[PDB]
C-alpha cells in the first residue's frame, strides 16, 4: 500500500 | 398504533428468526443436500431466508399499506442489506465466524478458503463486531431494517416521498425507544444509524460478487434469490 | 461534553473549514443565484462553449494541465481530475484541524483520509451544484447538467448520479457551518476497513456527532429529524463512491490510455 | 417477479 503521497500531505502540505 | 410502534417492529423481528429448533436442521444431525462450498451453503441460506423476509416485511408497520408493486420495489431493493443485517446480528453470538439460518456455523477459514475472505471479514468486524461492542438488541436491530427497508431511493416508487415518510417514522420511533432505555448513552441514536453504511458497501460488495457466481454458473443456485439476483 | 465545548468545537471546525476551502457554500450559492457583482460564470453547454471556457485560459496563464488534442470527454476528465487531487490536498489539512486526530496513530490517518475523502468530495461537489449544473474553475465557469449526461459512451452517466445525490442533500438547507461539522464526522469513521485503533476514532466522533447534534438544533430549529436526515445520507455517499469506482473501472477497460493522476491511484487501490 | 409478487399478494 504505501501511500506515499497521502504521507507527504499529512507530513508537510504542500507547495504554493 | 403511534404511526410506527417499536412494540410490532420487535414482534417482527422475533416471529420469523431462529430461536431455538431451527438450529439443527444442518449442524448437530443430518442436513439434506450435501453441497460443497461455503458460498453454496450461504446462498441456500439467504434464498430461504428470502421467503421469511416476505412476511417480516408485511409485520412492519404500514409496509403491507404501500401499493403491492411498492412493496416489490422494496424488497427487491433493499434484500440483500435486509439479509445481511440479520445473520450478522445472528453472529454476535458466535466468535469468527457466521451463523446461516439453516443452522449452519460458517467458519472464518472456510470462507478465506473459498476464496470470500476479505468480504466475509468485512462483514465480522463491521458489522457483527460492531453489533456485539454496542450490544444493538433486537427492536434496534429491527427498526435499523426498518429504515432499510423503506427506502425512497428505490427506482420505480409510485410514491416516493411516502417512503421517505415511513422511513422517517422509524427515525422518530427510535429515537425515543434509545432516550428511553438507554438513556446512560445520549449518542446511542447516532451510532446506530451510522452501522449503515457499512451495511450499504457491504451489500454492494456482496451484490457485485452474486453477480459473478451467475455469470460463470456451473452448478446453479436457487430459485427466488436467482429471481432476485435479475438485477433491479 | 458541556455544551460550551461542543460550540467552541464547532466554531473551531467553522474557522479552519473557510481555512481549508476557497468557496464556501455560502459563496457558491451567492454566484448560482446571481447576487455577487464580480463577473459571473462563463456557461458550457456544448463543445463549442466548452472550448471558449478552456481556451479562454489560453489567454490566461498555462496552468490547465493537458489541453485538447484528445476529444471532448478527456478534457472534463483532466478537469475533475484535477479539482478533485487539490480537493485531496485541502481535505487533508482540515483534517489536520480536527482535534485529536493528528494524535492517532499515522496509519489510521491515512486510513481515514483514504476511505473519506471522496465521501468529502461529494458532499461538498453538492454546494456548487443546483437542478441545472455545477460550478467549476473556483466558480469562473458553471457546466451544465444536461451538457454532462450527453458526453459519450460512460462518460455521459458520471454526473448525474451525483447531481440526484445533490439535489436531495442540498433539500437539506444546510450551510457552511453545519457542514464544516458533518464532514469532520465522515473523516472521523471507525468502521473503515484496515484501522488498527478503533476506540480513540470513535471517541473524536462521537464528541462530533453531539457538536453536530446542539449545531443542527440551534442552526435549524423548524426542520424536524434533520440529524437522522443527515447521518442517513453517510450511507448513501458509500453508493455514490462504489458506482463511480466501478464507472472509472469501465474506463480502465474500455480505454487503453487511462492515465489517472498517481494520487487517485494510491487512493482508489485496495480501496472499496 | 413470480415468486416475490405471488408472496406479497395473500
Ligand atoms: C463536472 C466537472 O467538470 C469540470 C471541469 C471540466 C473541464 C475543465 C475544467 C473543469 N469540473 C467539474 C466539477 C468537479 O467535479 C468532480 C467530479 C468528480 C470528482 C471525483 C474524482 N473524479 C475523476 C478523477 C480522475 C479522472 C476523471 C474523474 C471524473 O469524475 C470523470 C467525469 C466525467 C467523465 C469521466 C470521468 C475522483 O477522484 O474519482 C471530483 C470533482
Ligand atoms: C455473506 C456472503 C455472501 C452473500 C450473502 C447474501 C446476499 C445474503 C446472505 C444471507 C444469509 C446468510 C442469511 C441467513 O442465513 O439468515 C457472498 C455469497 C456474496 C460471498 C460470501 C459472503
Amino acid at each position: 500500500e504505501r501511500h506515499k503521497i497521502l504521507h507527504r500531505l499529512l507530513q508537510e502540505g504542500s507547495p504554493s | 398504533n403511534e404511526d410506527m410502534p417499536v412494540e410490532r417492529i420487535l414482534e417482527a423481528e422475533l416471529a420469523v428468526e431462529p430461536k431455538t429448533e431451527t438450529y439443527v436442521e444442518a449442524n448437530m444431525g443430518l442436513n439434506p443436500s450435501s453441497p460443497n462450498d461455503p458460498v453454496t451453503n450461504i446462498c441456500q441460506a439467504a434464498d430461504k431466508q428470502l421467503f421469511t423476509l416476505v412476511e417480516w416485511a408485511k409485520r412492519i408497520p404500514h409496509f403491507s399499506e404501500l401499493p403491492l408493486d411498492d412493496q416489490v420495489i422494496l424488497l427487491r431493493a433493499g434484500w440483500n442489506e435486509l439479509l445481511i443485517a440479520s445473520f450478522s446480528h445472528r453472529s454476535i453470538a458466535v466468535k469468527d465466524g457466521i451463523l446461516l439460518a439453516t443452522g449452519l456455523h460458517v467458519h472464518r477459514n472456510s470462507a478465506h478458503s473459498a476464496g470470500v475472505g476479505a468480504i466475509f471479514d468485512r462483514v465480522l468486524t463491521e458489522l457483527v463486531s460492531k453489533m456485539r461492542d454496542m450490544q444493538m438488541d433486537k427492536t434496534e436491530l429491527g427498526c435499523l431494517r426498518a429504515i432499510v427497508l423503506f427506502n425512497p431511493d428505490s427506482k420505480g416508487l409510485s410514491n416516493p416521498a411516502e417512503v421517505e415518510a415511513l422511513r422517517e417514522k422509524v427515525y422518530a420511533s427510535l429515537e425515543a425507544y434509545c432516550k428511553h432505555k438507554y438513556p446512560e448513552q445520549p449518542g446511542r441514536f447516532a451510532k446506530l444509524l451510522l452501522r449503515l453504511p457499512a451495511l450499504r458497501s457491504i451489500g454492494l460488495k456482496c451484490l457485485e460478487h452474486l453477480f459473478f457466481f451467475k455469470l460463470i454458473g456451473d452448478t446453479p443456485i436457487d430459485t427466488f434469490l436467482m429471481e432476485m439476483l435479475e438485477a433491479p | 461534553p458541556e455544551s460550551a465545548d461542543l460550540r467552541a468545537l464547532a466554531k473551531h471546525l467553522y474557522d479552519s473549514y473557510i481555512k481549508s476551502f476557497p468557496l464556501t457554500k455560502a459563496k457558491a450559492r451567492a454566484i448560482l443565484t446571481g447576487k455577487t457583482t464580480d463577473k459571473s460564470p462563463f456557461v458550457i453547454y456544448d463543445m463549442n462553449s466548452l472550448m471558449m471556457g478552456e481556451d479562454k485560459i489560453k489567454f490566461k496563464h498555462i496552468t490547465p494541465l493537458q489541453e485538447q488534442s484528445k476529444e471532448v470527454a478527456i478534457r472534463i476528465f483532466q478537469g475533475c481530475q484535477f479539482r478533485s487531487v487539490e480537493a485531496v490536498q485541502e481535505i487533508t489539512e482540515y483534517a489536520k484541524s480536527i482535534p485529536g486526530f493528528v494524535n492517532l496513530d499515522l496509519n489510521d490517518q491515512v486510513t481515514l483520509l483514504k476511505y473519506g475523502v471522496h465521501e468529502i468530495i461529494y458532499t461538498m461537489l453538492a454546494s456548487l451544484m443546483n437542478k441545472d449544473g455545477v460550478l467549476i474553475s473556483e466558480g469562473q465557469g458553471f457546466m451544465t447538467r444536461e451538457f454532462l449526461k450527453s458526453l459519450r459512451k460512460p462518460f455521459g452517466d458520471f454526473m448525474e448520479p451525483k447531481f440526484e445525490f445533490a439535489v436531495k442533500f442540498n433539500a437539506l438547507e444546510l450551510d457552511d457551518s453545519d457542514l464544516a461539522i458533518f464532514i469532520a464526522v465522515i473523516i472521523l469513521s471507525g468502521d473503515r476497513p484496515g484501522l488498527l485503533n478503533v476506540k480513540p476514532i470513535e471517541d473524536i466522533q462521537d464528541n462530533l456527532l453531539q457538536a453536530l447534534e446542539l449545531q443542527l438544533k440551534l442552526n435549524h430549529p423548524e426542520s424536524s429529524q434533520l440529524f437522522a436526515k443527515l447521518l442517513q445520507k453517510m450511507t448513501d455517499l458509500r453508493q455514490i463512491v462504489t458506482e463511480h469506482v466501478q464507472l472509472l473501472q469501465v474506463i480502465k477497460k474500455t480505454e487503453t490510455d487511462m492515465s489517472l493522476h498517481p494520487l487517485l491511484q494510491e487512493i482508489y487501490k485496495d480501496l472499496y
